[PDB]
Order: structure tokens, then C-alpha cells, then sequence
């Protein structure tokens, strides 16, 4: 029984096929903000 | 004066995620910190890689 | 049952969260003088 921890979530898209690409890139990401520190996060909002 | 020399063995007993060891004091007097260790039970069930 | 010394203490804040920064790095550090050979310190004081 397994297990391993994906330790930052920066970043972004990675069109490339799941079992070529790495750790930390999801297959989509809308509105994120990948920081340095904290990861993802919403993006900050409007104002009018 | 009072001064002394490591080290000081002293229990942080309880989860690594919750204990926040943390040293305030005051004073009129120095002090000197060169390292700090610790010790405890580890136990990982999922065997990792 | 296992255990680690951190060497040093040198130094200062990481406002990176816990499981991302390094060693001899604390939370907060206040009148602190991280020198190179002792670590911690007091800082010097204020004649008048």
C-alpha cells in the first residue's frame, strides 16, 4: 500500500499526456493563482 | 553571573502539526541558542514510493 | 522512534507554510541576532 504527497500545486495546464507529465500541473485551471508560498488561490476580483 | 552552558532537555509531548515550541522571555540578562533538537515516535502505515 | 538535531538557527521568518520551508528557519523572531558561529542573540542594546 502506497502513498506520496504532491508537495506544491504550481502549475497550470500540462496538455501533455498524464503519465509523461509531472507532479504539481493539473489538466485544467481556471481563475487561479498559483503564489510562490501559498499555492493555488482565486484570483483577485473586479472593481467597477 | 549566571550564564551556563548547554544542553536542556525539556518535553514537547504531542502531535508534530499542533505543538508550536516558542521562546519568549524578558530581560536584563543575554542568552545564546546554537541547536535545537528533537526526538519522538514516527510511524508512517502507508510505506511511501 | 526517531529524532534530528537543526544545527544552526540561522534564521529568521518564513511566512512559507511549515511543510514547504527549511530548517534552522522559525515562524517569528523578534530582537533576534543570528550570528554566524553563536546563534541566537540578543540584540545589542540602546545607550541613551
Amino acid at each position: 500500500l502506497i502513498s506520496q504527497s504532491i508537495k506544491n500545486l504550481k502549475g497550470g495546464i500540462s496538455q501533455q499526456p498524464d503519465i509523461l507529465r509531472y507532479p504539481d500541473q493539473g489538466s485544467r485551471q481556471v481563475n487561479g493563482w498559483s503564489s510562490e508560498t501559498e499555492g493555488l488561490q482565486k484570483r483577485p476580483p473586479l472593481v467597477f | 553571573l549566571n550564564l551556563g552552558t548547554g544542553q536542556y532537555r525539556f518535553p514537547v509531548v504531542g502531535n508534530a502539526k499542533f505543538n508550536t515550541v516558542y521562546i519568549l522571555s524578558d530581560e536584563t540578562t543575554p542568552l545564546n541558542i546554537i541547536g535545537c533538537g528533537w526526538e519522538g515516535n514516527y510511524l508512517r502505515r502507508s510505506s511511501g514510493i
